């Protein structure tokens, strides 16, 4: 019938931090100059 | 984990703790009930040594 004095934990937040906006980001959609897919998105790093 | 069920009336438990002695753990009197105030059972006594 008892009870203990249940110390309740718990906490919050944080995060707002989404940003990204990848509308300025370009697509280069062509073909492959002669092993990818054929239909994927691939990111770049570089030229090299 | 039986005497749990709180449909009977309450106990006092008595609890041994760790860092510390066997702490006794319970003072809620067999009114096993929550507005009036006769549980608690210092309550109980207070007024009647005061009566007294």
């Amino acid at each position: 019938t008892m009870v203990l004095p249940g110390v309740s934990y718990n906490e919050t937040l944080l995060t707002q931090a989404s940003n990204d906006d990848p509308v300025t980001m370009p697509l280069f959609i062509g073909y492959t100059p002669p092993p990818v897919t054929v239909m994927q998105p691939v990111s770049v790093g570089s030229l090299t | 984990q039986a005497l749990l069920d709180n449909q009977g009336v309450s106990c006092n438990l008595i609890r041994s703790f760790v860092g510390k002695g066997v702490r006794l753990w319970g003072c809620r009197t067999l009114l096993n009930e929550e507005n009036t105030a006769w549980r608690y059972i210092q309550i109980r006594l207070l007024v009647s040594s005061v009566e007294h």
